[PDB]
């Protein structure tokens, strides 16, 4: 492979009219715009606002005994839909052809990007009226590029015409002008029950026990409730589930007999019904119908009804219909949210209890949540959807509260038939939402009266932090366990159990605390998000050897089908295994066929469905076939060996596939899928890295986590940004030695360092301690040019408290101007000159007051010099606006200085030390010299390897002019990568072990040894002083005001045996002061100056007040004459002690010390 | 009066202190200030 | 951003070289190696007009002063 050059120019010249250029990159970023998509497509949100229903309100006559407490004017109102417009330009007219706001506006504005909300309301007055009205509830944001954006579908060419970059990638909602984001979090899985064993269960149930089984169950809007199953030391089960942040707790058997008219009989043979008499099942399942028949009642209706009055409280429900339909509420609402016929969810309970008194008696092993198997993924539009969801329906019971108070007063007015009245009482209640939204999405925390089924509710939002282009992808694609965990230290999850080949990177991962706990997904995962019709899957089954039964169909060696949590069949674990093959066999087959010219059906068994076959065993997981068809889902493709097509599946298939790692490694009859490539386990960053199969692991962790930290360009449309720092660096260029997926990605279009002569030898003696050396000469050649881009906005409003209006106005109230800096840097404007050099002590705007018509300033508060690039007049609002924003963006020049830190890609990271002399440095036979000289006493101990290949690889590729191809897991232990690039360099002519003959800088005289060198691929780090003789002190303690010795110092210097030294650092150096003392009473406030005595004469010899009571007598400042108080004296003492003594004298508590 | 640039349609709009702020010939509602010939010294380093 | 004349390692001047290397590459089919045609006889100053990312024909499309 070769740098792709013409086509690098033939695309920049002319940027591409027809499509992004890269769309791996788009397709990396595929999670969150398509989550975006089918939130506002895929007819999510109205399912969302139909499965919320309607509220009803009225007024309420007493009964009174009347049981039926009458009530005639109802009205029960509910939102027909959700309608997301495009964000047209701040809508209400300005007289001016009203437009869009493309995105990079709300940036430059630093206003985020929202667009109208409309609802369309229905009525109902208790009849059948129901007509409907819009109401607009604020204006929500919108992520860029997605489907609500005046972006998507745009080619690289128009998005150009616009400011963007030419791959601009979206998937971050812009909200006051910074990128924030919605992080990928990972939960259990899908409706499919899960085993659990877990201690905090027993001690808060003390009749139950850690054994237990789980579902989160979803409803078609992805709106998951859970509801756990407690296996109780009696033998009952638990029922319990969240409503109101509060758990409940009811027995199973009570909702089983009230879930269906259901015979215990039917119970019996339901659950145990199989190898009739098996001893455990049926003694425990005995015992459970047992205790609850102790109280309970036998019909469904009377349970029904005893639920409805039980639990009319808790529910929202209306209040005046009925109580037996609140059990059916409940029924329907909590207990299994993601299905709807009372019979199948009373079947899916039996299963359910059946596996669960199964792991009772260890015949099933314990399902791990804490393993990717068990997980799923939330994507940011679903959340996005839900909370929109969670707030509609506040907005409903908002609205509701108002009618029903309105009734509530005496009767201002009621007539629910009068439009004119819902208009009042829509504009009673508050009618913005969408800032709710904004809301959030500024701080993330979850302001729900429900946790929606989410442990942590806090730091729900990341931002996209542009630092560098890696920072911004990995943002993209990692995913978090959450704090809940990271409070917990323990050999827990943060461990990388291996179920994760192909899923999440092994080291992508950051180091320090949240090691392990935040981990990116690998490379060409997906997560499928639109799901499909399966309605020919059950077909399918029922004519393939399974059937549903009524009664019990069931019996011993016979295994459960699952579809994503409705039971459809039962077949022996044989014909369990020959329908899964089968079955994916139908899938891959249509697909390979729908991909190309046959036609595209209705797909009979569409892709993204899992077949989670288990196979039996004792002690393992419960055997089952479990077909997923759930939308976000861990989903990633190999090839399947038997065709030679395509094939995807997720972390429940991996546990029990052979997948071969090479067409090399397949061992037939057995191993049924062979990886695409190795390539696919590693994540983005990782993978793009000069062997990564090389260097010791810790290596390329912290490589990982740093090269997430370089000083490259962060993009290419940098004019229009207004973030508050940015890095970019002035020479790059690609690397020599790379990965192919490095030009595939299209990173040529951000480069983060160049390609430095890096010769390793113990040369200088500066060098040690992971120390580097920089070429004088290379480096004031234009190496590695930090350039910082420091953008701050100055706005008047806020110095406009209250009480006034706009006062304050950008420039100089006409007169007087302050020339001695001012007009030197303010232009005219009180903005300063474009491009004119500031320093600290530097104004840089002015804004005069109105009525005090006085000028006012703002300084520099950096303390570097910085220069002004651009200053910009943001339009303050819509229009008619005076410019109370400005908007300064400073350029910090930053060359290489000493204390900054150097990288290659390997971890390797070195500092600035001397910036040796151009000609002091060796140089070769050929004599360029080494621009960059680190240390040979680094690689030991750090098993950096790898980087010596990537030396000896640039090295040859740069002679002959290859872009050397370093891809992991290429070159074998049959042939060396050594050996390969040792061929090519002894074809360039050098040493065949990348030695070269070098004469000392200094002495002139060759060396007795050979010198390695070649070409590495260097970036810079941005990672990288306070002197204080004197100054300020403290307002109370007279410190110096907020460098630190003590309180561990202490030991350090009382360790010498050095008291005069601590005296002096730490009383002298820090508060030395002299006041009296009364000798004699001994306290240190009751001295006073004697006051007035005569002329200035002798000195006036100060007094105490508490030893006191004509030379001799005096007065006071009051004039109080006194006597006596004359033994004092002067005494060296820290003032902050004296400081105590105040605050205890505040206390009356006050100590008497003595003196000699 | 000062002298900027209307960000999209790129024209010369002359306004003064206190003022609605849009492109005149557009509309557009953000505008940079041009840059003057300021006497700036650098050194070669 | 442009090439950077006067390459670090070696002392060349090479800013002259850039585009009368790309119409090397551009038409007249030799690979990489036409820079041995333009006289980097090191691999040092070599490996810059090599692999440089000329990203600034990009960025220059970014004129607000386009008055388009
Ligand atoms: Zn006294
Ligand atoms: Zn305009
Ligand atoms: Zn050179």
């Amino acid at each position: 492979m070769s740098f792709q050059t013409l086509e690098r120019e033939r695309t920049f010249k002319n940027p591409p009219k027809d499509g992004t250029s890269f769309p791996d990159l788009q397709k990396a970023v595929k999670p969150h715009v398509d989550s975006f998509n089918a939130l506002t497509n895929a007819g999510l949100l109205n399912y969302a606002v139909k499965e919320i229903g309607e509220k009803c309100a009225f007024d309420s006559i007493t009964q009174e005994e009347g049981g039926a407490l009458k009530f005639g004017n109802k009205i029960s109102f509910r939102v027909d839909e959700v309608q997301i417009a495009k964000p047209m330009l701040s809508s209400r007219e300005r007289s001016s052809i009203n437009r869009k706001v493309y995105p990079a506006e709300a940036r430059e504005r630093l206003t985020t990007y929202k667009s109208r909300l409309v609802l369309k309301f229905s009525w109902s007055v208790n009849g059948g009226p129901r007509q409907s009205e819009m109401r607009e509830v604020g204006m929500i944001p919108i992520m860029v590029r997605s489907n609500r954006c005046h972006l998507e579908g745009l080619s690289p060419a128009e998005l150009i015409a616009h400011k963007e970059e030419s791959e601009e990638m979206g998937g971050y909602f812009i909200v006051n002008g910074i990128e924030k984001l919605i992080r990928m979090l990972i939960l259990p899985k899908r409706n499919h029950p899960t085993a659990i064993i877990r201690p905090s269960f027993a001690n808060r149930g003390t009749s139950y026990s850690q054994y237990g089984l789980s579902i989160r169950c979803v409803r078609p809007d992805q709106s998951s409730l859970t509801n756990t199953l407690h296996y109780l030391n009696n033998g009952v089960t638990m029922f319990r589930f969240h409503w109101r942040k509060n758990e409940y707790l009811i027995p199973s058997m009570m909702i089983l007999k009230a879930l269906l008219e259901t015979s215990d009989k039917e119970i019996f043979e339901g659950i145990v019904g199989k190898d009739l008499g098996n001893t455990f099942l049926t003694d425990r399942v005995e015992l459970m119908l047992r205790a609850y028949k102790s109280y309970g009642l036998y019909s469904q209706t009377e349970t029904l009804q005893y639920l409805g009055s039980k639990f009319r409280v808790v529910l929202g429900v209306a209040e005046d219909l009925t109580d037996v339909e609140v059990g059916r509420f409940l029924l329907q609402k909590v207990v299994l949210v993601h299905l709807r016929e009372a019979k199948d969810k009373f079947r899916l309970l039996l299963f359910m209890i059946r596996k669960l008194y199964a792991l009772v008696a260890g015949e099933c092993c314990a399902d791990n949540p804490d393993s990717p198997q068990h997980q799923e993924i939330l994507l940011g539009g679903f959340l996005y959807g839900q909370i929109l969801k969670e707030k509609i329906e506040d907005w409903l019971n908002s609205i509701r509260a108002q009618i029903n108070l309105d009734v509530r007063r005496s009767a201002p007015g009621v007539d629910f038939s009068d439009r004119k009245y819902l208009t009042r009482v829509f504009s009673k209640i508050n009618n913005d939402i969408g800032t709710k939204l904004q809301y959030f999405l500024s701080t993330g925390n979850l302001v729900s009266n429900t946790g929606l089924d989410l442990q942590q509710a806090t730091g729900y939002t990341v931002v996209a932090e542009k630092l560098n282009f890696y920072r911004f992808l990995s943002h993209f694609r990692m995913v978090h366990r959450g704090a809940f965990f990271a409070e917990l230290k323990t050999t827990t999850v943060r461990k990388l159990l291996p179920e994760a080949w192909g899923f999440m990177c092994p080291v992508h991962t950051p180091d320090g605390s949240p090691c392990g706990l935040l981990n990116h997904l690998a490379r060409k995962c997906e997560i499928v998000t639109h799901p499909s019709d399966v309605s020919q899957i059950p077909s399918l089954l029922l004519s393939l050897g399974v059937d549903p039964p009524s009664v019990v169909g069931h019996e011993s060696g016979w295994g459960c089908v699952q579809l994503d949590g409705k039971i459809v069949g039962w077949c022996t674990y044989k014909l369990a295994k020959h329908v899964a093959d089968v079955l994916r066999l139908m899938k891959i087959e249509y697909a390979v066929k729908l991909r190309n010219g046959t036609a595209t059906e209705p797909a009979k068994v569409p892709l993204d469905l899992e077949i989670g076959y288990v196979p039996p065993s004792h002690n393992g997981q419960y055997p089952g076939l479990y077909l997923f068809s759930n939308p976000a889902r861990m989903v990633r493709p190999v090839k399947h060996i038997s065709t030679g097509e395509l094939d995807m599946l997720g972390p429940f298939e991996q546990v029990y596939m052979d997948i071969a790692c090479f067409p090399k490694e397949i061992v037939p009859k057995v191993s049924t899928h062979v990886e695409y490539s190795p390539t696919n386990v590693l994540s983005i960053v990782a993978n793009m890295t000069p062997f990564s199969d090389f260097n010791q692991s810790p290596r390329n962790m912290y490589q990982c986590q740093m090269g997430k930290q370089t000083m490259g360009t962060p993009g290419t449309a940098l004019r229009y940004r207004t973030d508050n720092k940015l890095y970019r660096l002035q020479t790059g260029q690609t690397p020599v030695v790379r990965p192919k997926l490095h030009n595939t990605y299209g990173l040529d279009h951000y480069p983060n360092g160049t390609n430095a002569v890096v010769a390793v030898i113990s040369y200088t003696g500066y060098d040690m301690e992971d120390a580097m050396i920089l070429n004088k000469s290379a480096h004031e050649r234009g190496f590695g040019y930090g350039t910082v881009y420091k953008g701050e906005s100055f706005d008047l409003s806020q110095k406009r408290r209250r009480g006034e209006p706009v006062v304050h106005h950008f420039g100089f109230a006409p007169g007087s101007t302050p020339r001695r800096e001012w007009l030197q840097k303010l232009d005219a404007d009180g903005l300063p000159f474009i491009g004119i050099k500031l320093e600290d002590g530097d104004p840089i705007v002015a804004y005069y007051d109105e009525s005090t018509g006085q000028n006012f300033i703002e300084t520099y508060h950096g303390t570097e010099p910085g220069f002004v690039d651009e200053v910009r007049l943001l339009g303050n609002d819509v229009g008619d606006s005076e410019c109370q924003q400005i908007h300064v963006k400073l350029r910090i020049t930053r060359s290489p200085i000493i204390g900054d830190k150097f990288s290659s890609r390997h971890g390797q990271k070195g500092i600035c030390s001397q910036k040796w002399p151009t000609v002091d440095m060796p140089f070769t036979e050929s004599g360029m010299q080494p621009d960059i000289i680190i240390n040979p006493h680094a690689f030991p101990s750090r098993m950096t390897i790898g980087m010596f290949i990537e030396s000896l690889a640039g090295k040859a590729g740069a002679c002959h002019g290859l872009a050397q191809d370093s891809t992991p897991f290429i070159y074998s232990e049959q042939q060396t990568a050594a050996d390969y690039f040792g061929e090519q360099l002894v074809k360039a002519g050098y040493n065949y072990h990348g030695n070269e003959p070098m004469y000392s800088g200094i002495t002139g005289q060759e060396m007795k040894a050979d010198i390695y060198i070649g070409v590495v691929y260097y970036q810079r780090l941005r990672h990288m002083f306070q002197v204080r003789t004197t100054g300020p002190i403290h307002n109370l303690t007279r410190q110096p005001v907020k460098i630190r010795f003590g309180e561990m110092e202490r030991d350090a210097v009382i360790g010498h045996g050095t008291s005069f030294l601590m005296q002096d650092r730490l009383m002298n150096c820090s508060d030395y002061a002299q006041s009296w003392v009364c000798r004699d009473c001994g306290s240190i406030i009751s001295i006073m100056s004697t006051i007035s005595m005569n002329g200035v004469g002798s000195a006036s010899e100060v007094r105490c007040r508490s030893c006191a009571k004509t030379s001799d007598i005096w007065q006071d400042g009051s004039g109080k004459k006194f006597v006596g108080g004359t033994n004092t004296t002067l005494i060296a003492l820290p003032s902050v002690f004296n400081y105590l003594t105040a605050e205890l004298t505040a206390m009356n508590i006050k100590m008497m010390l003595e003196v000699k | 009066t000062m002298i900027y640039l209307c960000a999209d349609c790129g024209a010369r709009n002359t306004i003064q202190a206190k003022e609605v702020i849009r492109c005149r010939e557009c509309g557009h509602r953000v505008m940079y200030k041009m840059r003057t010939k300021r006497m700036v010294q650098f050194e070669a380093r | 951003m442009i090439i950077p004349i006067r390459c670090f390692s070696c002392g060349k001047v090479i800013g002259d070289k850039w585009d009368t290397y790309l119409t090397l590459l551009q038409e007249d089919n030799t690979e990489g190696e036409a820079l041995d045609k333009l006289g980097l006889q090191r691999y040092c100053c070599r490996r810059m007009i090599l692999t440089h990312v000329d990203l600034i024909e990009k960025l220059l499309c970014y004129n607000p002063l386009s008055k388009q």
